[PDB]
């Protein structure tokens, strides 16, 4: 799984003393965060469940 | 913002060139923008040599764009606590005479679909004439 | 496949001419000016964009595999090497043969 | 491949294990975020 925003973190020092961190600037291959599953092994091993179902 | 070519005038026959910008005003180092090359032959048009950016990804540790017919003799780098871009050309030939740029390229750099799309030189140099 | 521009441009002060580029596009085509003597300068990009300092009379556009530019009120200054450039395929950045344009 | 790509979103505030009456701010993690894990059962109904 991937989330392909490299962005910054304009923490504010929203005290007194205590710090908090905010989100700064979104950049780099905006493309909506994904998971990768191999296809065919999900397909072979939910058949192993059916048998036993 | 100022751009500064710097290197040898004159190169023997397969030697490598070794040519420096000094870059003034902003920092290299930043993901706005991608830094390298165009040389125009005397009495010709212009042509793009290569560029990269050390604004890495996950699955790398920066990007570096070649020109396909010149890839084939040429290295590009750059210095980050200098500010400085570096064209490293493979074996000059005469055939390789002409005024080299220092070019800062402009485009859909920062944010960007799949990968980085530089497209214009954002800011220029004045040039050096390079020969053999 | 690479950009195609006519060698030469004319017209007297206070006219306005169109310059072609054929190698179609993209939304990444832009425009430079160059005088003897003189490093090129960035004139237009994203085909519609100024950037600083560009006056207003200067304006470009595109239809299927030409764009172009239009320079109106001609004077002087405006007689230059013009150049325009497309980006290709993955990153192949393209200039044209370059239009010289004289007032 | 072939492979399946799953869309996903991304919280900021969340509450744990079904847990109302407070809730928790994940501050935002700098850089790109990508990783790795087996998946080792499934939780069904039927
Ligand atoms: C979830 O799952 C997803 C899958 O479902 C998964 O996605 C995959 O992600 C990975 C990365 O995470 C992807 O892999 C990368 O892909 C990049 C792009 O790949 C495309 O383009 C290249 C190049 O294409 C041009 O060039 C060649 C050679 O000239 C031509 O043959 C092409 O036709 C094309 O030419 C045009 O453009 C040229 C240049 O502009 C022009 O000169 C020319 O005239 C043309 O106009 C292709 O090779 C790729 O094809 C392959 O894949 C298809 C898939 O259908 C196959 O059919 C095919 O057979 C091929 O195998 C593809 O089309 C790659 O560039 C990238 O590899 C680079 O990086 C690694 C880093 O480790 C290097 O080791 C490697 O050497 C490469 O470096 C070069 O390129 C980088 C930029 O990428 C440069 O910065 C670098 O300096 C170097 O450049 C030098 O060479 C360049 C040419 O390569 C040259 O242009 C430069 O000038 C320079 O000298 C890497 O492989 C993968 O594709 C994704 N797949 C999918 C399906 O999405 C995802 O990750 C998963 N999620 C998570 C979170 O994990
Ligand atoms: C299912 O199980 C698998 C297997 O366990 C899990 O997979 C693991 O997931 C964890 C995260 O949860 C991954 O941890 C990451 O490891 C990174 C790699 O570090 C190694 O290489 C680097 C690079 O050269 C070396 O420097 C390191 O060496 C040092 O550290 C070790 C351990 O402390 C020491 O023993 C050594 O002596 C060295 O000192 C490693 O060899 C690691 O970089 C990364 O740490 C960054 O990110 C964390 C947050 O995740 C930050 O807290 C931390 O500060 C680091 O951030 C710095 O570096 C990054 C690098 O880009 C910068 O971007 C930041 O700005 C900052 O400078 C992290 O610890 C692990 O890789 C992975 N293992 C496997 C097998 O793949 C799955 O998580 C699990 N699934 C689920 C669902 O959880
Ligand atoms: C994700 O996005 C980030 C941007 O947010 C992007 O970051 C750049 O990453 C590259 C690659 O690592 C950086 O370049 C490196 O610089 C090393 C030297 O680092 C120190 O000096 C930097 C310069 O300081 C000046 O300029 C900056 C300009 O932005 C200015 O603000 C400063 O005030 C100052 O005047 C400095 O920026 C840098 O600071 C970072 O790290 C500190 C912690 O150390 C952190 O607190 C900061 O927030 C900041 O992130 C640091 O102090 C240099 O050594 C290094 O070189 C290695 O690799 C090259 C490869 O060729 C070799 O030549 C070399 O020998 C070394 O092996 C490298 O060049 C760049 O500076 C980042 N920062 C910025 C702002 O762009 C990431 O790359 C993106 N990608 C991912 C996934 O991480
Ligand atoms: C899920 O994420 C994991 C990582 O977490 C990814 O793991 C990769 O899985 C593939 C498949 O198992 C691995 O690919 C295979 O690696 C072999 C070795 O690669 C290294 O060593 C070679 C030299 O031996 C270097 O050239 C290469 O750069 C590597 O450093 C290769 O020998 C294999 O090549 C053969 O199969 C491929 C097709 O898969 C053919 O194209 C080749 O021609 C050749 O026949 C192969 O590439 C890969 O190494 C694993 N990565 C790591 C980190 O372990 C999964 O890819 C990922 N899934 C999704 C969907 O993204
Ligand atoms: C999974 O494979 C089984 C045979 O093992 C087949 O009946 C079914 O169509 C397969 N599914 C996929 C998506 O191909």
């Amino acid at each position: 799984c991937t989330r392909p925003n490299n962005n910054t973190r304009k923490s504010i020092r929203i005290g007194p003393g205590q710090a908090f961190y905010a989100t700064g600037d979104i950049i780099g291959d905006i493309r909506q965060a994904h998971c990768n599953v191999s296809k065919a092994t999900w397909n072979e091993t939910l058949g192993k469940v059916v048998k036993q179902l | 913002p100022q751009l500064q070519e710097s290197g040898p005038t004159l190169v023997e026959a397969s030697e490598t060139l070794s040519l420096t910008c000094a870059v003034s005003g902003d920092s290299t180092a930043a993901c706005n923008s991608f830094w390298g090359w165009v040389r125009q032959p005397p009495g010709k048009g212009l042509e793009w040599v290569g560029s990269l950016s050390h604004c890495a990804s996950y699955w790398n540790r920066g990007w570096t764009y070649h020109n396909p017919s010149l890839k084939s003799r040429l290295t590009l780098a750059l210095d980050t606590p200098k500010n400085l871009v570096f064209l490293k050309l493979n074996s000059v030939t005469a055939a390789d005479t002409a005024t080299y740029y220092c070019a800062r390229f402009g485009g859909e750099v920062l944010r960007y679909t799949d990968w980085p799309k530089p497209a214009w030189v954002d800011l220029w140099g004045r040039g050096t004439l390079v020969t053999v | 496949s690479a950009l195609t521009q006519p060698p030469s441009a004319s017209g007297s002060p206070g006219q306005s001419i169109t310059i072609s580029c054929t190698g179609t596009s993209n939304n990444f085509v832009s425009w430079y000016q160059q005088h003897a003597g003189k490093a090129p300068k960035l004139v237009i990009y994203d085909v519609n964009k100024r950037p600083s300092g560009v006056p207003d009379r200067f304006s470009g556009s595109k239809s299927g595999n030409t764009a172009s530019l239009t320079v109106s009120g001609l004077q002087t200054d405006d007689e230059a090497v013009y150049y325009c450039g497309s980006l290709v395929g993955n990153w192949d950045v393209i200039f044209g043969g370059g239009t010289k344009l004289t007032v | 491949n072939d492979s399946i790509t799953l869309p996903c979103r991304i919280k900021q505030i969340i509450n744990m294990w079904q847990r109302i009456g407070q809730a928790m701010y994940a501050p935002p993690i700098q850089g790109v975020i990508r990783c790795v894990s087996n998946i080792t059962g499934l939780i069904l109904t039927r």
